[PDB]
């Protein structure tokens, strides 16, 4: 009962959270 | 003085591009934090485990379509110890003095432009002095009859 | 009985304050878009001032179970439905810092420290404590401010009676 | 307790009011009559809800007279106290007989005898108070009362109540 | 009347008194004041949120 | 004092007022004295 | 009818006594007073009653 | 002329039984569990905990002030002054009952914010408990499951001591820090 | 139960009794200082005022015409033909 429904926004296009360095064998 | 302080408190401005771009900045830079507080609402679905948890979960429409209660943890009270006891943690508390210092540097800067902002208000102190130097008809216009615009002055015929 | 009671003791408590900071931001975000008119500089400070307050309670709610939660450290296993559409899982379970971490460095490097170790560092701590003690001096000066305290001429009817009858 | 109740009141409007501000006067007269009102059947009719959607319906004609009669169907917040209801309230008056407690719209009175034996009347105080070994009950004190019974009295409902039983008394 | 108008001013003054003090005192806490003494009741633990106290202090105070 | 009561019914609430010729008030009191009940109701229950 | 007219109610056990409006009295001159025939008839009922009560 | 309800029952000649009103959950005919709204639909009794009530009235008087100005075109101690001002605007003023009610409500409400009253309302209406109890549980601050079961005697076997004591904990946690 | 306007079957004409009662009622109301819905072209008698209001069909009254079963048809004085 805080407000009513819960505000969507879900996002994978954001800045980024993952890096990358163990690509090499 | 009060009127002029109220003017600065009216957001008021006549800026083209200047005023325009700035407010767009507010939109995007505020929106970012709004959107990231929504990751905060996604930790809500992360509970699962309870009906009141589902309630919190439906917070995402994608939760509405990602049924699972999904996640689980174990015990690293040891890792809590490491967070607290690390030489790194002692050091990190230095990041506390460091950000706080630069915040105090900001604070100093803000504080000084404030007295100079009170100085443009001394132009007004002078205006009031000018008015002190040199009819008490009380009127209201712009209709409405209540609030709107209300002021006072004299006139001629009598 | 199959699977487990994993974690999330005060998780509900985080969610609540996670929401209120979401709820106060979200509403400001909705208005932020009607840049056609800004709500009254009173109104925005009422919403953006308790909207910042919301994050203080949400800031603290994090520390209160702060031993408990970094210790809990749950990484997700789920329905393989989570595995399709992928990323959402990378996204939704990920901790980082944004472009943010960078002015965190600007700030860290803004301090007077960095690689000189323990003995000289312990000393800086005692020195900062001395600054807080010189701040007590504020207590002394506050005492000086020394500002604390606490918060018919007659009968109308009878006059007339007289005028009419000479009753006095 | 404290209910939201759907109710309807018949109003008899004189022809002179058969102008466009008719609904406006009806909605007004409704509020004059119903709001504040205290009945036995419904208790205190405190506040009429949803002003903007008060259903006026079509007003019938009372034949020999000119006037139209409408059954104004509305919805409001009511307070109907009951025996057995445990309520919190502020002391208002206090005498050698007991003390009255204000519970929203109504006053609930506590008899010297409907309190524990330890609590005794102290006349020698400003204002007069009830004194226990530990407690002091006076004009401003907050008390939790158990309603023993109600009397539907005109434009009000009054009640007798105890603070003798467990978990009752001062707060 | 005049009284009610003044009351507000007095309250504002009290508010002005109580916040350069919070800027000073919170400065201590913002600078981080981790205590070897167990009795001391100010906290700055978690990363973001304990230096966030510094960002909030700025805007608030 | 605006008190109403019909003891025996214990009804201090469901009471109405009516305008009838006193001779009928009489007739009704008379029929009562003679053990007959001429119960007067302000609503209907039969239809038709 | 089980509510308004049970046959047990036909016989009289208790007697409703009508109020003065139904049987007015008049007080003329301290040695003249007029009572209604019903007030007479009632008094006989009563007297006859009080009598039979004492007998039983 | 006085107010009537949706309860149409035909009391033909047969006066009484008017069986006593107690918290054996035997409230009036009027305060029965199966009510009927103006749209004929059978709807359950609406009981308010004084806070849920405070908000309702405030909301209604707020919305009324709107229409009253529209038709005219052509910190608790702080809430008390704010409310006493709204009453001067919308209410008949002769209605002193609403004034005391609003003051009592402002001084005795356990939950300040609407959000707060939203969770209270959820947590409770899931127990299956009858609207009266559900209100008294929201409006009476209890610690022991015995405090609750003594004051709200109707509860007696309706809830586990532990289940009620679990609720009483998450109720205390919601109380707005006045 | 109330018969819909589209299903009304009583006379489209006003009965002698209806007209006598409307005139009686308006005159009574007019006499009890009710608002008059017509220009009184010097008129002072409330019945002559009533007659005038009915003459211009500016009487805001409705006839609830009861049928022996209990149902009814509502008719406006504006809509009733006054051939009397």
């Amino acid at each position: 009962p805080s407000y009513s429904p819960t505000s969507p926004s879900y996002s994978p296009t954001s800045p980024s959270y993952s890096p990358t360095s163990p690509s090499y064998s | 003085n009060e009127n002029g302080e109220t003017d600065d408190n009216i957001e008021t401005v006549m800026t083209q591009e200047q005023f325009v771009k700035r407010r767009r900045d507010m939109l995007e830079h505020i929106n970012l934090a709004m959107n990231e507080s929504s990751l905060a609402l996604e930790f809500v679905s992360l509970l699962l485990s309870s009906v009141k948890e589902s309630t919190g979960m439906s917070s995402m429409s994608p939760f509405l379509r990602k049924v699972v209660k999904p996640s689980s943890l174990n015990s690293d009270k040891i890792p809590y110890v490491a967070p607290t006891k690390k030489e790194y943690i002692e050091l990190d508390i230095l990041n506390k003095g460091w950000k706080l210092q630069s915040l105090n540097e900001s604070k100093d800067l803000l504080r000084a432009s404030f007295n100079k902002l009170s100085s443009i208000l001394q132009n007004e102190h002078d205006y009031w002095n000018k008015i002190m130097q040199s009819v008490i008809f009380k009127i209201r216009d712009r209709t409405s009859g209540q609030k709107l615009l209300a002021i006072k002055y004299g006139y001629e015929d009598s | 009985f199959d699977f487990n009671g994993v974690p999330g003791q005060a998780l509900d408590a985080v969610r609540m304050r996670l929401a209120q900071l979401t709820h106060s931001l979200r509403r400001i975000r909705d208005e932020m878009s009607k840049a056609e008119l800004p709500q009254w500089y009173t109104l925005q400070s009422q919403l953006n001032v308790t909207l910042s307050q919301l994050v203080s309670v949400t800031s603290t709610l994090q520390h209160f179970q702060e031993t408990l939660d970094s210790t809990v450290v749950y990484p997700l296993p789920k329905f393989p439905t989570t595995s399709h559409e992928s990323l959402v899982t990378t996204l939704l379970r990920k901790k980082n810092i944004p472009e943010v971490d960078e002015w965190m460095k600007y700030v860290r490097e803004t301090s007077g420290v960095t690689t000189a170790l323990l003995k000289d560092e312990e000393i800086e701590k005692l020195l900062q404590q001395d600054r807080e003690i010189t701040n007590w001096a504020r207590t002394t000066f506050r005492n000086e401010y020394g500002k604390h305290d606490f918060k018919k001429p007659f009968n109308v009817d009878d006059v007339l009676k007289f005028t009419f009858t000479g009753e006095k | 307790m404290f209910f939201i109740k759907d109710l309807s009141l018949n109003i008899t409007l004189h022809p002179s009011f058969f102008g466009p501000r008719m609904k406006q006067y009806l909605k007004t007269k409704l509020l004059e009559e119903v709001e504040g009102s205290c009945t036995g059947k419904f208790g205190y009719i405190l506040c009429v809800l949803d002003y903007d959607n008060i259903d006026i319906q079509r007003g019938r004609i009372l034949p020999t007279d000119g006037s139209a009669e409408f059954n104004v169907k509305y919805r409001a917040v009511v307070f109907k106290p009951f025996k057995g209801e445990v309520v919190d309230g502020t002391v208002v008056s206090c005498s050698q007989h007991g003390f009255e407690v204000q519970v929203g719209p109504m006053k609930v009175f506590v008899t010297k005898h409907l309190m524990p034996q330890d609590l005794t009347f102290n006349a020698g105080s400003n204002p007069p108070s009830y004194q226990s070994s530990e407690d002091v009950i006076t004009i401003k004190s907050r008390i939790r009362v158990k309603i023993e019974g109600c009397i539907s009295q005109v434009s009000s409902i009054h009640a007798i109540g105890s603070i003798k039983e467990d978990y009752l008394g001062a707060i | 009347m005049s009284n009610q108008a003044l009351y507000e001013k007095l309250e504002q003054t009290r508010t002005i008194l109580s916040v350069k003090l919070a800027e000073l005192i919170n400065m201590t806490t913002i600078a981080d004041r981790n205590d070897d003494d167990e009795g001391s009741f100010a906290q700055e633990n978690s990363e973001l949120a304990v230096a966030t106290t510094s960002v909030m202090m700025v805007n608030n105070q | 004092h605006n008190q109403f009561e019909c003891k025996g019914c214990d009804n201090k609430i469901d009471i109405y007022q009516i305008h009838i010729p006193y001779a009928a008030k009489l007739l009704f009191q008379e029929l009562m004295a003679m053990n007959i009940t001429p119960r007067l109701y302000t609503d209907r229950s039969r239809d038709f | 009818n089980e509510v308004f007219s049970r046959p047990e109610w036909m016989i009289l056990t208790c007697l409703p006594v009508p109020p003065p409006p139904v049987r007015p009295s008049i007080s003329f001159n301290e040695s003249q007073r007029g009572e209604d025939d019903l007030t007479f008839k009632l008094a006989d009922i009563l007297k006859a009653n009080i009598s039979l009560e004492t007998l039983e | 002329v006085s107010t009537s309800t949706f309860q149409t029952r035909r009391r033909r000649l047969k006066k009484v039984e008017e069986e006593e009103n107690a918290a054996t959950l035997q409230l009036g005919q009027e305060f029965q569990l199966k009510q009927i709204n103006h749209q004929g639909e059978e709807e359950e009794l609406i009981a308010l905990n004084l806070s849920e009530a405070r908000l309702v009235i405030k909301e209604a008087l707020v919305e009324r002030r709107r229409a009253f100005k529209r038709s005219q075109k052509k910190t608790r101690e702080k809430e008390l002054e704010s409310i006493d001002v709204l009453l001067e605007q919308t209410t008949g003023g002769n209605n002193k009952d609403l004034k005391n009610t609003m003051q009592y409500l402002t001084n005795f409400s356990r939950f300040r914010d609407q959000e707060t009253v939203g969770a209270v309302i959820q947590l409770l209406k899931s127990t299956g408990l009858h609207p009266f109890e559900v209100a008294q549980l929201g409006s009476l601050a209890c610690d022991t499951a015995d405090e609750a079961k003594t004051l709200i005697p109707s509860l007696n076997n309706k809830i586990s001591d532990d289940e009620l004591e679990r609720i009483l904990k998450e109720l205390s946690n919601l109380e707005t820090l006045y | 139960k109330a018969i819909p306007k589209d299903q009304r079957a009583t006379t489209p004409y006003m009965t002698k009794y209806e007209r006598a009662r409307i005139l009686g009622t308006r005159a009574l109301q007019i006499s009890m200082n009710a608002p008059v819905f017509v220009d009184l072209e010097g008129e002072t008698d409330p019945l002559r005022i009533a007659m005038k209001e009915l003459a211009e069909k500016k009487i805001p009254l409705v006839i609830r015409r009861y049928l022996p079963d209990g149902s009814f048809e509502d008719w406006s004085v504006e809509e009733l033909i006054v051939d009397l």
